[PDB]
RNA sequence: AUAUGUUAAGUGGAAAAGGAUGUGGCGUUGCCCAGACAACUAG
RNA sequence: UUGGCACCUCGAUGUCGGCUCAUCGCAUCCUGGGGCUGUAGUCGGUCCCAAGGGUUGGGCUGUUCGCCCAUUAAAGCGGUACGCGAGCUGGGUUCAGAACGUCGUGAGACAGUUCGGUCCCUAUCCGUCGUGGGCGUAGGAAAUUUGAGAGGAGCUGUCCUU
RNA sequence: GGGAUAAGUGCUGAAAGCAUCUAAGCAUGAAGCCCCCCUCAAGAUGAGAUUUCCCAACUUCGGUUAUAAGAUCCCUCAAAG
């Protein structure tokens, strides 16, 4: 919980409209229905956002500092887009066996039909579903400290060992 | 053994109520009830015979707690077989069968004798908000803080 | 992932915070993450 | 016994058997509790008035 | 889905493909007819009764149960069928593809379709413990003293009482077993028979319930 | 009940060396719209 | 665990190992998730989470102990009167017989070794496993709803397709 | 297979204008798990449960009457004991 309290708060230029308990905000291509906190109230007299800081204490001191921010890349989304560029090797290694008084479930050993293999951008408007897709797509292969092979971002160390648990 | 008036059968007289459990904590709740179940707050109170009225909880689903009281609190029970240990959040007690989530807190605050028993059988606990006592014309109660 | 009664920061490189109520020593390096408990 | 009785019935003043007691004893009543309750059980338009004694001596 | 009562004949053996002896065992079900139809706006949960064996109808003095009227007699008269033997119930069968008084025939099963047969044990009555559980005897010789006998039924001071479920001697037999992923080895109409692959329990001459797999 | 404070663990309703960005009190100083202190680029 | 104290039992709380039958824990032997390695792949050093089930046949020393043979996915550590003799054996410890060695003037003693040597009871109360009679619901016959209760749950090895 | 979950991996994000799995929130994740699923006995004096069908003269239904594939008693038996 160290973060500057004071926040900027810079006006809006995409068309808002909030109901009180669920702030929608629609332009371009925003339309993002999002419920917000209640305790709090705001004061979007016009383009120019503002929040009011009821009650002031610790978890008032907190709650009003999220808020501001929570609306700032909402608005800032829906007229830009939030785009992360992921780079990684395209090879399809996955396990081993060699094949693709019983078989364990019929056949084994499968890998991946390599499909795209080149730098990926996800477009999205929404930070945080952005983020989460961003990852989950990052989480199908691992940077390896091998020869950083998998989905990642940029981080990697070299290594190569796996003998001990 | 000088004057002291004694309440008996055909001189009691039951009434019925409806205390609503709308945004109440559930402790605070039933001790009002309880008092009421057993007749404390009538003149003509004898302890060797019942004189308390009914009560009927409308509500009962939309009870609040305090804290992580909905996490913790769990509800053990024993099946008299070695190693019948079954346990339950009253959180997840809330939810699926909250009448009886009442009826317990109510149950365990009353003497556990043969009137005991028969005092605790005038309560009755729903979960919506309507209740099939039109005929008994039972009226308000509010809680007296 | 040490878990020892007693965390204290190794280096300056790392940083001490509180998650579920729990002392940790977020730190770069990987070889240098405690956890009181 | 008595007590009880006392209290339920001190109750529905907007009062409490402490409270009651301690008026009461300012006043210069000397009562019994005995009495108090056999008074409150039957005629309680007479138990009005004792009440309303006591919160004059608050 | 697609439930029927039977009466368990015997048992005996057919050649299936590539000469592979199969044991199979005939269970005869015949006179199966829809007698109601529990809905669930009525009793809470939907269901159909069926009947099985039939029976002589209207009789005076008769103490047996085989032929007489009133109670049986008016329920059965409600659709268009005669007094039945056994009665069941399916709430796994649709409630939408039968009517009040239909005949439940033999051919809504097929071959190689998994079915689960249900019905009561035979019973051997009185029984010890070293065969109503797998228990093992004493030493026959050695001088010893103890043979087809329990242990010990506790431990000792902390705890003096025995726990329930002691496993010890007692009436064994008369038991609803329900055998599970079984077959439809061949279905007969002519005699209106069905070949189970594999045994079911019960005794000869006795009631057997199939039903649908789930799994 | 009244009046004022403290605690967020059910502490209350079991222990110690030690450890710790919990929190409220007291003190003693060092900078502060010449602009501290986040923000940040010169070797 | 070996001990310290001497509070219950000397008008008796009578027994070491094995047999039969069990329950409970977790400081985890096997199976399941993970984390970090001065962590080549296989594989495993350590640490965290996790208790549901499963945890072998023989030879021998007197056996609780231990050593060995061959297996197994594994052959885990404990608590319950060091679980259990009104359920079993009597090998051990063991009582009158008799040898050997040391000790004693001798009767004899030895936490020395060896062969032989009677284990009593018809279940009243609670408890447990089965199975009926009597009433009650304001009911004569069938067919049922059921979350209150019990049981069961995750072991192996090949085949064969990037 | 379904639902929450543990260690843990995360995504956004704030009472040091950075950071940060966290104070809100969104995920993912065990023979985990008692939950659900599967199998069996089960009306619960918290008199309870439910559905279908069958059963009337006495005589103020006082029971003077009584009826119901309504119960036995007794007898031939075994898929039961």
């Amino acid at each position: 919980s160290r973060v500057g309290k004071k926040i900027i708060d810079i006006p809006s230029d995409v068309t808002v409209t909030f109901d009180g308990n669920h702030v929608t905000v629609k332009g371009p291509k925003g339309e993002l229905s999002r419920t917000l906190n209640e305790r709090m109230t705001f004061k979007q007299e016009e383009n120019t956002i503002e929040v009011v800081r009821p009650s002031d204490s610790k978890e008032d001191r907190t709650n009003h500092g999220t808020t501001r921010a929570l609306l700032n890349n909402m608005v800032q989304g829906v007229s830009q887009g939030y785009v992360k560029v992921l780079e990684l090797v395209g090879v399809g290694y996955r396990a081993q066996m060699q094949g693709k008084p019983v078989e364990i479930k019929a056949e084994e050993n499968i890998t991946f039909s390599v499909e795209k293999n080149t730098v990926v951008k996800v477009e999205g408007i929404s930070k945080e579903q952005v983020g989460a897709l961003a990852s989950n797509i990052r989480s199908v292969r691992p940077p390896e400290p091998y020869k950083g092979k998998g989905i990642r971002y940029q981080g990697e160390y070299v290594r190569r060992k796996e003998g001990k648990t | 053994m000088r004057q002291t008036f004694m309440a008996n059968e055909s001189n009691i007289e039951r009434k019925w109520y409806v205390i609503d459990a709308e945004g109440q904590t559930l402790g605070r709740l039933s001790s009002e009830v309880a008092s009421i179940l057993r007749g404390k707050n009538k003149v003509t109170y004898t302890p060797h015979v019942d004189t308390g009225d009914y009560v009927i909880v409308i509500n009962a689903s939309k009870i609040e707690f305090t804290g992580n009281k909905e996490t913790d609190k769990v509800y053990y029970r024993h099946s008299n077989h070695p190693g019948g240990i079954k346990s339950i959040t009253a959180g997840e007690l809330r939810r699926t069968n909250p009448e009886r989530l009442i009826e317990n807190s109510i149950k365990g605050m009353l003497p556990s004798t043969r009137l005991g028993e028969k005092q605790g059988k005038k309560l009755f606990v729903y979960g919506g908000a309507e209740h099939p006592h039109a005929a008994q014309q039972p009226e308000n109660y509010e809680l007296r803080g | 992932m040490k878990v020892r009664p007693s965390v204290k920061p190794i280096c300056e490189k790392c940083k001490v915070i509180k998650r579920k109520g729990k002392v940790m020593v977020i730190c770069e390096n990987p070889k240098h993450k405690q956890r009181q408990g | 016994l008595w007590i009880t009785r006392i209290n339920a019935a001190a109750r529905q003043h907007e009062m409490s058997y402490s409270r009651l007691m301690n008026g009461l004893k300012k006043a210069g009543i000397d009562i019994n509790r005995k009495m108090l309750s056999e008074i409150a059980i039957s005629d309680e338009k007479a138990f009005a008035q004792l009440v309303t004694k006591a919160k004059d001596a608050l | 889905t697609k439930g029927i009562l039977g009466r368990k004949i015997g048992m005996t053996q057919v050649f299936g493909e590539n000469g592979e002896l199969i044991p199979v065992t005939v269970v005869e079900a015949k006179e199966n007819v829809v007698l109601q139809k529990k809905t669930v706006e009525v009793d809470g949960y939907n269901a159909i009764q069926v009947g099985f064996e039939d029976k002589k109808a209207y009789k005076k003095d008769a103490k047996s149960n085989k032929y007489a009227n009133k109670p049986a007699e008016g329920h059965a008269k409600k659709a268009d069928a005669a007094p039945k033997r056994f009665i069941r119930e399916f709430r796994n069968v649709d409630v939408d593809a039968y009517e009040v008084g239909q005949e439940v025939s033999v051919d809504t099963f097929v071959a190689g379709d998994v079915i689960d047969v249900t019905g009561v044990s035979k019973g051997k009555g009185f029984q010890g413990a070293i065969k109503r559980h797998g228990q093992s005897r004493g030493p026959m010789s050695h001088g010893s003293h103890f043979h087809r006998a329990p242990g010990s039924v506790g431990m000792a001071s902390d705890a003096s009482r025995v726990f329930k479920g002691q496993k010890m001697p007692g009436r064994m037999g008369g038991n609803t077993v329900t055998v599970q992923n079984l077959e439809v080895v061949q279905v007969d109409t002519e005699n209106k028979v069905i070949l189970v692959k594999g045994n079911v329990p019960g005794p000869k001459k006795g009631l057997v319930e199939i039903r649908t797999s789930i799994k």
